[PDB]
Order: structure tokens, then sequence, then C-alpha cells
RNA sequence: AAGAAAUUCGUAAGGAGCUAUAGAACUAGUACCGCAAGGGAAAGAUGAAAGACUAAUUAAAAGUAAGAACAAGCAAAGAUUAAACCUUGUACCUUUUGCAUAAUGAACUAACUAGAAAACUUCUAACUAAAAGAAUUACAGCUAGAAACCCCGAAACCAAAC
RNA sequence: AACGAGCUUGGUGAUAGCUGGUUACCCAAAAAUGAAUUUAAGUUCAAUUUUAAACUUGCUAAAAAAACAAUCAAAAAGUAAGUUUAGAUUAUAGCCAAAAGAGGACAGCUCUUCUGGAACGGAAAAAACCUUUAAUAGUGAAUAAUUAACA
């Protein structure tokens, strides 16, 4: 990770997570589940059906995404028609 | 203290200080002297009656 | 050559009692020194020992005959107790 | 240790000075005085670092950015390296990652 | 230099200060003074309560002496006299000796009819009217 | 007062008195001390502790888990979509009550950011405010307010109280100098025309049932009415309404101010305004 | 304030170089081994006598920043009542002397009671009245300043505090717009419907 | 790891520095060292007057002297009438396992000689569906303050001179 | 004047998972097991630990009854902790005694599992065994292990 760039001074956002993972404004990450594309083959018909969905990210997973990525990757965003408009907020959570 | 303790000559001279000290004399001749820089009046009165015992 | 005027003052102050201890002065009377008024100091000598004492009287005693004529000299330049030590 | 056999001069400072009896006077020049000048613009310092600041390494390359071509070539040498070590100081060392 | 520190004399002034007694190179620099300080320091700390046990141990040494003059041993005199109800430590005991002869022998005579006392009770059994000294009184 | 009332009493404020706020600072710890000095809290002899440790997200050797993910396309084409910053009902309601919005007058994007009820950032890919359903029940105000974005619910509330909502499009050079128009008076330079919409915005801001100022004004009427029915209100007349050429008043398709044309210059300072005399520069404006 | 009226226009000019500035150093002293002596690799170095500093400072530093606007507009506030409950703020028509002599206002001070130390305020630095500036000029403990040079540094250095009747209008204004202002939608100085 | 642009904005003499192991290597690129390129120091101190016989100032560092030693022992501590005798006591640091009678490092004195950054968090305030002195963030936030991450050392590698 | 490939300057404050070092007081809490790694002189995660906050049951014990001295656990009782959320590391080689397996249905030896310890007191020796709830002043006191055995 760049801390400090020298021609700017700030730090620098990591690609790698940028197009592998999705922030939901409250602070969760969403991703693929590896090899869902590998070998369809030989994999059961439950198997490929688990590897198809999006799968959130634990505490320290979302935590290391939160530092290789900058702010700017985690403001608001209003898109209109947005098919994740509903999910980016948590509602009757107490904890 | 002054009336508590009347065999105790009190000397109280205000001058342009930057420490205030205590100078303690006994009958024997012995003299002590204690600092009481930044000491409330708490200290000073508990540190005054150790000097007169 | 450091900064300050403090690590002076404090080791000053050493000095100080280097010379005073090494070659300490000749005793002088506690009169000479400061804080001293002679009535508040003879009175406070009746009340230590408990015993009320006619201040007058008690300052005669103090006095003494050769401390009467070296007083005269240096004014040319007040009674003993000579009565109180008899009795 | 050695400590000094003499006190050393008096320090005397004189507080009614023109420079400490006017000091702070126009730092509200903005807010009274309908925002025509900010206040940062009254700092007297280096062109690089008039109203900004930032670590060592920012602060490297800021005085680079405004008077880069108009410095001497050891100087700009050591500028040059100086970056160079802060670079890989703040990127690639410390205790947290 | 920016800063340095003016009063490092003082500092090491506090170390040498508690070193002078010494012999040798230790009473007069600070590496090799502050080292023989720290121990002295620390026995100084380990013999504040050992003086409370040897000056205890030369009690008993003196009781022993003592007791053995009238014909007692320790054990016997330090237990007989607890037995008839008066309580005397180990420090005024040697006390009482040293100074005070004649009333120690009391003591001793005291503290041996009680110890006969004792053994009489045990060689006669049942139930007989103990010793004068034996007969303990009873606090409630 | 009473607690004023106590600093009277007490010794003038002097720059030597000066505190700061309790617990507001905290202790600076340097590694001078047997607690923070010596190993100074980097543990034994290694890696960690010369200050030469890995980067993040190096798991020891092993493939790591940021790069052994597929990646997809969560992310893509986000720095070119489009933003509008909603705008609900209840803050229309809400502004409009304590006066930081003129209902008499007709409503645009100027006067919501003059207002304050809107922020809009240009450079972030804004393109408007989309109008939004919350808060269609507590709204009985009729108002004109022209929108980028419309939506069905939200134009009943508009109209059932007697409302003209329009929706029309502002490409990102017009935007900026509509949210911010007087630096723009400053930079000196003419009035802009506004661009039409691209390809893929063409068919709604035609669309009559959206509102679109492009839209054909014939269709318009069918369209409110049937909507209406479906609210279940009676379409008021506007026309009878006293009001009428206010609601009624919609700005030209290349004008980014009802009032100005394209090609004008304001001069703020002589309080004029300078209009070409050019037969080319006209033309070319006009289109 | 009075931390921030000191700390955002301090530059500190101090520096020291580090082991690689300082001149020479190049070649290695000696071998590793052999010699019975530490292990060294430039004569130019942090435990060397002549070297570079370790941590020292390093070029000019700034310590520049700014409290939010109404934070300082609040402290002015705060200094002015302060002054006025502690009987330190008098209240004046016009700043107008009899004469310009200097001893008339030190003596004027004693006579009504006034700190050592005086601080007067006019609203216009250009309108100034001349005898005033005269006799101030020549005093260094009575400095004078033009309202908008108002700070609360040096309401805290001087003991009492003169205002002119139209500065305090002047004042009440500036800091009242503070608040039930909105927030800026440009930097103020731009044209602006309400504000001058 | 690198990193734009379009497009906006702008009239710009001092020291909370050093004071002879510090600040420049510098009293000097001199002495000295190398065939050469090249490397590279150390230090001075009276007073108004020396046309007043060069002052002062200090139980003050290690080192000595004044004043060698007297059964017995990490050199001390508890003590004591008494300096030593009597009792108690396996140098220090680092290091090994959390053990050393190990193994490293230190003849002693003076001076110098090594933790530095604000993404997230906590704490403290200003205003508050708004905060920010232009671009930023917001389903109570936002702004400002304070609060953080060392030193010395290779065998080597490349360029250009000698 | 030490050539498996000269020397000087510069790159250069080369780099070092390796060796060495890293300067005031005080109070408090506090562990070398699992996984992957050109990995076993390292790092990352789990587990543990810790500072704060939220609110409510937690530890020992836990009858019957299951699956067979344990895995599980209900009323109780003795007692004050446990869960969730936010932040953060170092650590990842043990040492010795005593129990029980398992390697050749052996002892040992090498492992594995449970338990305990880290005196100033005691055991010729004496960090690991036995007595010992923290640390403070006193010229008080009662005591523990043990001070060998008299077969
Ligand atoms: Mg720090
Ligand atoms: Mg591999
Ligand atoms: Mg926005
Ligand atoms: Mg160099
Ligand atoms: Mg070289
Ligand atoms: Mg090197
Ligand atoms: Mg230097
Ligand atoms: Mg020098
Ligand atoms: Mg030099
Ligand atoms: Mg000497
Ligand atoms: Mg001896
Ligand atoms: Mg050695
Ligand atoms: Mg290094
Ligand atoms: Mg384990
Ligand atoms: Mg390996
Ligand atoms: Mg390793």
């Amino acid at each position: 990770l760049t801390y400090c760039s020298t021609r700017k001074g700030k730090r620098k956002t990591v690609k790698s997570v940028v197009h592998r993972f999705l922030r939901l404004h409250s602070g969760l990450w969403l991703r693929r589940k590896a090899g869902y594309k590998k070998k369809l083959w030989k994999k059961s018909t439950a198997r490929k059906k688990r590897l198809r969905e999006f799968v959130f990210c634990s505490k320290t997973q979302s935590k290391l995404l939160d530092k290789m990525t900058t702010s700017f990757w985690k403001r608001r965003n209003w898109y209109a028609g947005d098919p994740y408009q509903m999910y980016h907020d948590r509602t009757n959570l107490r904890v | 203290f002054a009336r508590r303790n009347p065999g105790v000559v009190v000397y109280v001279n205000p001058r342009p200080c930057a420490m205030p000290r205590i100078v303690a004399e006994y009958l024997n001749g012995a003299v002590r002297e204690e600092n009481v820089n930044s000491k409330s009046v708490e200290e000073i009165k508990s540190l005054v009656q150790k000097l007169a015992d | 050559v450091k900064k300050g005027f403090r690590a002076a003052f404090r080791f000053q102050k050493e000095l100080e009692r280097w010379r005073l201890l090494r070659c300490p002065p000749p005793p002088v009377r506690r009169s000479e020194k400061p804080n001293w008024d002679y009535h508040a100091e003879v009175q406070a000598f009746g009340s230590r020992l408990q015993e009320t004492f006619s201040l007058d009287l008690l300052k005669t005693a103090f006095i003494n005959s050769c401390y009467i004529k070296s007083e005269e000299a240096k004014r040319q330049s007040l009674k003993d107790n000579q009565e109180l030590f008899e009795q | 240790a050695f400590v000094r056999l003499t006190l050393p001069p008096p320090k005397v400072v004189d507080r009614w000075n023109e420079k400490r009896a006017l000091f702070g006077v126009y730092d509200n020049i903005g807010i009274l005085g309908n925002f025509e000048k900010h206040p940062k613009e009254l700092i007297k310092g280096p062109v690089w670092l008039r109203g900004w600041r930032g670590n060592e390494l920012q602060r490297c390359v800021r005085k680079k950015k405004f008077v880069g071509n108009r410095m001497f070539i050891e100087d700009l040498h050591n500028l040059n390296k100086r970056i160079s070590y802060l670079y890989k100081h703040f990127n690639r060392h410390g205790k947290y990652r | 230099l920016r800063n340095r520190l003016t009063d490092r004399y003082w500092r090491v002034q506090e170390v040498l200060k508690h070193a002078q007694h010494f012999r040798g190179r230790k009473n007069r620099c600070y590496r090799l003074a502050v080292r023989a300080v720290t121990r002295a320091f620390v026995k100084c700390t380990k013999a504040r309560r050992l003086k409370k046990r040897n000056l205890r141990t030369l009690w008993i040494n003196r009781i022993t002496a003592a007791s053995q003059e009238h014909g007692l041993k320790y054990p016997a005199f330090i237990v007989n006299l607890i037995k008839c109800q008066v309580e005397l430590n180990r420090k005024v005991l040697v006390d009482l000796a040293i100074y005070e002869p004649k009333t120690f022998k009391s003591l001793a005579a005291l503290a041996k009819r009680r110890q006969q006392e004792g053994f009489a009770a045990a060689l006669g059994d049942g139930k007989e009217p103990e010793g004068i000294f034996s007969r303990v009184v009873q606090y409630h | 007062g009473t607690s004023l009332d106590l600093l009277r009493s007490l010794p003038r404020v002097s720059l030597a008195n000066l505190k700061p706020s309790p617990n507001s600072r905290k202790r600076e710890r340097r590694p001078r001390d047997r607690r923070r000095g010596r190993k100074c809290g980097r543990g034994h002899k290694g890696e960690r502790q010369r200050g030469t440790r890995p980067r993040l997200g190096f798991e020891g050797g092993q493939t790591p888990f940021y790069i052994r993910i597929p990646k997809y396309g969560f992310n893509e084409g986000h720095s070119f979509r489009h933003q509008y910053q909603p705008l609900s009902l209840r803050r229309l309601q809400y502004l409009i009550d304590l006066g930081r919005v003129d209902p008499t007058q007709p409503i645009d994007l100027t006067q919501l950011v003059n207002g304050r009820g809107v922020t809009i950032q240009p450079l972030k890919r804004d393109y408007g405010v989309q109008l939004v359903e919350e808060g269609a029940d507590t709204f009985q105000a009729k108002i004109n307010i022209e929108v980028q974005l419309a939506s069905e619910l939200a134009i009943a509330a508009i109209e059932k109280n007697g409302g003209v909502v329009t929706t029309a499009f502002y490409d990102p050079r017009s935007l900026e100098i509509l949210c911010k128009p007087i630096p723009f008076f400053l930079r000196g330079q003419p009035i802009p025309k506004r661009m039409l919409p691209p390809e893929s915005l063409v068919p709604y801001y035609t669309d009559a049932k959206n509102r679109g100022y492009l839209a054909d004004p014939a269709k318009f009427p069918e369209a409110r009415l049937e909507l209406a029915m479906k609210f279940g209100y009676v379409l008021p007349d506007i026309t009878k309404d006293e009001l009428f050429r206010m609601l009624s008043a919609r700005k030209d398709p290349r004008q980014i101010f009802f009032g100005l044309a394209p090609g004008w210059v304001v001069n703020m300072a002589d309080k004029k305004i300078l209009k070409p005399t050019d037969e080319n520069l006209l033309k070319y404006y006009s289109s | 304030v009075a931390i921030w009226q000191r700390n955002f226009r301090r530059i500190s000019y101090a520096n020291t170089k580090t082991r690689a500035e300082v001149s020479g150093g190049g070649r290695k002293p000696w071998q590793q081994k052999g010699s019975g002596r530490a292990r060294h690799g430039s004569i130019r170095s942090p435990l060397w006598r002549g070297g570079g500093v370790a941590h020292g400072p390093r070029g000019p530093t700034s310590y520049y920043y700014m409290l939010p606007m109404k934070v300082r507009a609040l402290g002015l506030k705060v200094a002015l009542t302060v002054k006025l409950m502690q009987d330190d703020l008098h209240i004046v028509d016009s700043l107008e002397l009899p004469t310009a002599d200097p001893q008339y206002l030190t003596e004027l001070a004693q006579y009504r009671h006034w700190g050592s130390s005086v601080l007067l305020v006019d609203l216009t630095h250009e309108e100034m009245p001349k005898n005033v500036v005269a006799a101030t000029s020549g005093l260094n403990s009575f400095n004078l300043i033009p309202a908008v040079g108002l700070n609360v540094y040096s309401m805290l250095k001087h003991q009492t505090l003169v205002l002119t009747l139209p500065s305090v209008a002047f004042l009440e204004d500036k800091l009242l717009w503070q608040d039930s202002r909105y927030t800026p939608l440009y930097p103020f100085r731009l044209p602006y419907s309400d504000f001058p």
C-alpha cells in the first residue's frame, strides 16, 4: 500500500479490490464465489447453485478492504434505478 | 496558631519573593527551613503543626 | 556553554556551602540577624516557661555591666542585674 | 559534570515593544472586513508553505514544486535524495501496516 | 544542541553521596558506584526484617542462659509461665534477667512450681484439687 | 446571569490564566521510561521489530484473499453513471413552510440550491434532482417545480393539489452554471446553449407520461387525466387559477435560465446586459 | 482562539543536516574484521562526532491551521463580555482629546482607574483623530487599533478596552451576522444578495 | 505499483535557528595521507587601560598527592561503645525456557549517541438536517483540536574518472 | 604492502526474515495451542489477551435420559461475573515434576493428554519438590514444611 504518494501525498486505492468487491454504504462488502466459472461439468447441481450467489465479507475482511480503498469508494451514490438501492442500509438490527 | 502556641514568636515578612520559606528555630539552637512553594493552606497548616510538636 | 540561568543558580548555592562550611564565620548574636524584636522575644520567654513575669524586671536581668560600658564608650565616640544576681 | 562558576548575564525582555504590543492585530481581517482577505494571506514565510501544512515528505515535494526550477544543483540533488529516502520510509517501513 | 541537560551534576551527586564510605573506585565513579549502591539499598531492605528475627534469637540465647542458672531448661521456663496465665514476652524476660536478677528468681521458682504441679496432676489421676498456682482464672 | 456574576468577582482574565478544556488534550507517550522504553513496544528481535514487515494483504506467501476472488463488474463504469440527488416531498413542504422557497415564483435547480434545500456536486456526476414519493400525503402545496427526474406518485401529489411538474435535462456544463450562476457571470464568458439529451435519455424526455420538456404538448391532457383517475382525484383547472401564466411558465429547451437567452453577457459591475449584434453569432446561438 | 492567534502564523526555520547531507563520509573507514574495532560504514554517521543529526528539525516547518469561522467569531463575543463584566470595557462616543500631549492620556487613565495597558478601537483607520494619533504613538502601553483589526489576543494582553460607539455597532452587526446565516455557497467576497 | 486530462480558482527584512565534540569540512580545502584520481583534520578565550610586570574563578570528573599495608573473602548490609573480627549475602546487562558457577559487551571520566506520519478508532469542543472561508461529506451528521509507527553494521551491484 | 578480479568518487542513509543497541518516576492488567506459506531464524489468520461501550444472565455445581468417564445439563444453592459491539497488538521454540495412554495390547526412550510449580522458609546439593493470599513501620506473638532413622 502507498501510504503517502510522491506527487500528491495521499493514500492510494488498490485496484485489485475495486475490481472484485462491492461496498454497501453500511459497511458490508459483496463478493463472488471463487471457481464459479471453473470446471462446471464435474460440479453437482447443488454445488453450482451455491457458487452463483453473492456472498458477504467478515469483520476482518471488511476491515482489510477498508484499509485498501480510499474514502471516495465509501461515499453515497444516488444512482437512479440502482438494483442495490435497498441494500445500502441496515434495518431492525439491534447490536 | 499564634494564640494556641504562645511560646512561638511568629514573624511574617511579605516581600517580593519567588519561593515562600518557613524557618523554624528550636531552643537547643537547631534551625530548620522547609520550602512552601505552591502549597495549599491545608498542607501548610499540617506542616506547621509538625514543626511545633 | 549550555543554555539557561537556573543550572548556574543551583550551583552558586553549592559554592555557598563549600565556602561557608570549610571556613565558617565567627558566631554572631541572634540580635544582629534578621527577624529580631527584643520585646516580643522577651514575652515569649515567660510564656514558654508558663511563668508570668514582670516584663520590666526581666529586662533588667539580661542587662550586664560589660554591655553598659561598651555602649557608653560607643556613644562618646540602663540598670545592671547585679542586685538581682545577689538575690 | 561541570557547571558555570559565575551567573550568566540577566536577560531583559521589553514586553511593550511595537512588535509585541500589536501582535495579533488583523487576525480577524476577513470576518470583520467582509471577507476581502483570508487571514492566511498575512503569513510571512517560504512561498511553498504560506497557509499550508504537511509532513516532511509532502513538505519536500511541495518545496520542489514551487522552486524546483530555481534551486541550486547541489541543493536540488539533496532534495531529490531526501524525497527518495522518505518515500521508502513512509511507504515501506513502520510498525503499522 | 538545542536542548541539553544542565542539571546532570546533581543527578550524579544523588548516587555518589550514598557511596563515600565505600572503598575503591566504587565510591567515586558513577558507573561503579550506582551498581554498588543498589545492592546497599536492597540489603538494607532485606535486613529490616532480619533484625526482628535475630534479636529474638538473641533473647532465646539469654533466656536459656538465665533459666539454666536456676536449673530450668528453656522449654520448661516459658511453657510453665504461660500455663500460670502470666504473659511476658521474650524481650522483657531478657531485660528482667540482666537488670532485675532477684525478680527473675521469683519467675524461675514460679515456673518450676507449676512444672511440679503439672507432673503431680499427671502422676495423680482422678478428681483431686489442682495446685494453688495451677488454678486458672477465667474471663467472660 | 448568575454564572456571569461569578466572573465579576474572579480575577482579571489574562494570558497566564488560560487553561485548555478538561480532557481536551492527551499525554504524548515518549520512549524514555521503562514501561515505554527498552524494547519500546516492538517485541523481541524479528522482522516486525526491525520495522520491515511485509505489505498489507500479504498472508505469508499463500495466494492472498483479495487476489484469489474472481474479478466481477460491480463497480464497472461507475465514474460515468448518472447521479440525481433525490428530493422528497417532506423536504419540499418543509422548505416551503419555513420561507426558504418561494412557491409563488417558478421553482428550478437554482432556487433549490439558493435556499440550501438541496446540495449538488456537478464534479461527482450529479445530473440534477429527482423528486421522490416520500411525503406525498402531507404535501398540500401548489408549486411549479422543475426536476430532471420525476416519479408517477410524486407527479400525483403535485398535480392533485393543482401544480405543474416538468422534467428537463441539463448537461454537465449546463448543470454547473445552473447550480452556481454568479461565478459564471464573473468569468466574462457568454452564456452557453444547452445540449439536447443523449440518445439514451431521448425516449424519457420525449415521453408525455414522464412530463418531458420536449414531449408533445397535445398529449399532456390525456396523460394527466389517466393519472388522475388512477389515484382517485379530479383534475383541477389550472387555467381558471389566477396564476396560470406563472404555473404554465416553461423555459426554452435551449435556455439555462428562464429570462436569459444564450449568447448574452452579464455585467454585474455596470448592472447591464450585453447582447451580440453579429448575425453570424446570432445564427449559432439561435440554433 | 488565543492559541490559534499564536500557532497558524508560526513558521520555524530550525534545520539540521542528516547523515547524507554531511560533507564526506563516502568511504568505509576500515575493514569489518582484523582490527579490533566496531563496524562503521561512514565517518559521518549519527554515532560519530561531526556526523549528521538523527531526528532533528528538517527544513522550514509550518503550524498552519484555521478554526471554523463561527468558533473564532464566538471567541470575540466571549472576550467582549469578559471585559464588560470585569469593568475593563469603557464605551466612548468619540476618541477626540483636548490636547495631543501624551502625558494627559496617561494621567487621565489613572484618574479614571483604568489599567496600565489600554487598547483603543476606532471605526476606521483613515478617520481617526490626529490628536489621538500623536499621543498614542508616543505611549507604549496605550495601543491604538482600528475596528477591523480587533483580535482576542490583543484584548487578553491589554487590561482595559476603550470602544467608540460606532465601533460597537460595527462589531455588533459583524458578529451577530455569523449566527442566523447560511453556509457559504461561495467564497463570501463574491456577490451575494443580502451581504455587503 | 504507476497515474492523467477536460474543466474550474489565484493582483503576493525575519528567526518558540546554532554558540567551539554545536553551526559549514573550514582558523583550511591548509597541515597531513595517497604515484594519481582523491580523502581530510584539530584548535580560541585577561582588562576601560599591558604606554596598567596577563587576569580570574572552582570541597568540584576520571588520575594522583597529602596519608602503603595489618587473619576472613562481589567488599556491602544489620549492626555496634568500637574502622576491621560477629551474622546475612552465588557482579551487571543482554541472552538463552520463565536456570546460570554459563556465552556475549564494558579499564575509568567528560561530552555526544536511537519511535517520525492521522485511513479507522477514542477524547474535547463549534454549528446542527445540516456542517465546511468554492469543488467535500451526510437516513445525526459535520468541522476543528489533541492523540502514531527508531539506531548502527555487510559480502556485493552499476556509472565514470584515476 | 590481502586481486576468483584494481582503486577513488557518485548512485547510497544500497539492502539485510540476521547480530548488537534503543536514555525519568509511579499504579494497574497480562500467553511458545490450530491453519497456510521457497514455510519451519519469517509473516498472516484463528484462538487467546487487552482498553472502552451496550445489556443480562454467567462460573462452580448441574437429578433423572439419553449418544456411551467423559459429550450433553434443571430445578436448586454457593457466588459475580458472562454475551454482544468498536479499537489494538505482541505472541506462534518452552523448562521440570507427577499422572494416563500410544508407538516395539511392553518398561524404558520419542511422542500425545491432564495437573501443578517459578521463596526471604525448608529438602548435603536446591529456578521446577514441600510449606507460603499482595506490600508497609515495630527491640511484639501464635504458627507451617523441616530440622533423619533406631527399626
Ligand atoms: Mg511520538
Ligand atoms: Mg508457494
Ligand atoms: Mg451531493
Ligand atoms: Mg554521501
Ligand atoms: Mg564506496
Ligand atoms: Mg553501509
Ligand atoms: Mg554537523
Ligand atoms: Mg566544528
Ligand atoms: Mg570539523
Ligand atoms: Mg579529583
Ligand atoms: Mg567480615
Ligand atoms: Mg571487555
Ligand atoms: Mg540498516
Ligand atoms: Mg497448547
Ligand atoms: Mg523458508
Ligand atoms: Mg524466517
